[PDB]
């Protein structure tokens, strides 16, 4: 469920927050997201 | 047979340490 605050468990990495699509360049080897100062910020839906 | 003749790598063989993604 998108655009809702829900608790998520992707791949074993726990947390929170919004989550919707995007238009981001992931590589094919890519997996995660980060930002400057090394939090995650996106993450790739195993299941899609 | 082969040679061992010595040449100069300039700025080659970076690989992506992680496979997190990052931009700017
Ligand atoms: C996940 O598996 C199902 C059934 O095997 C398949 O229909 C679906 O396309 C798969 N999804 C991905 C992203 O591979």
């Amino acid at each position: 469920v998108k655009n809702k605050c829900v608790n998520f468990n992707f791949n074993g990495l726990t947390g929170t927050g919004v989550l919707t699509k995007s238009n981001k360049k992931f590589l094919p080897f890519q997996q995660f997201g980060r930002d400057i100062v090394d939090t995650t910020d996106a993450v790739r839906d195993p299941q899609t | 047979t082969t040679t061992q003749s010595y040449t100069n790598s300039f700025t080659r063989g970076v690989y992506y340490p992680d496979k997190v993604f990052r931009s700017s």
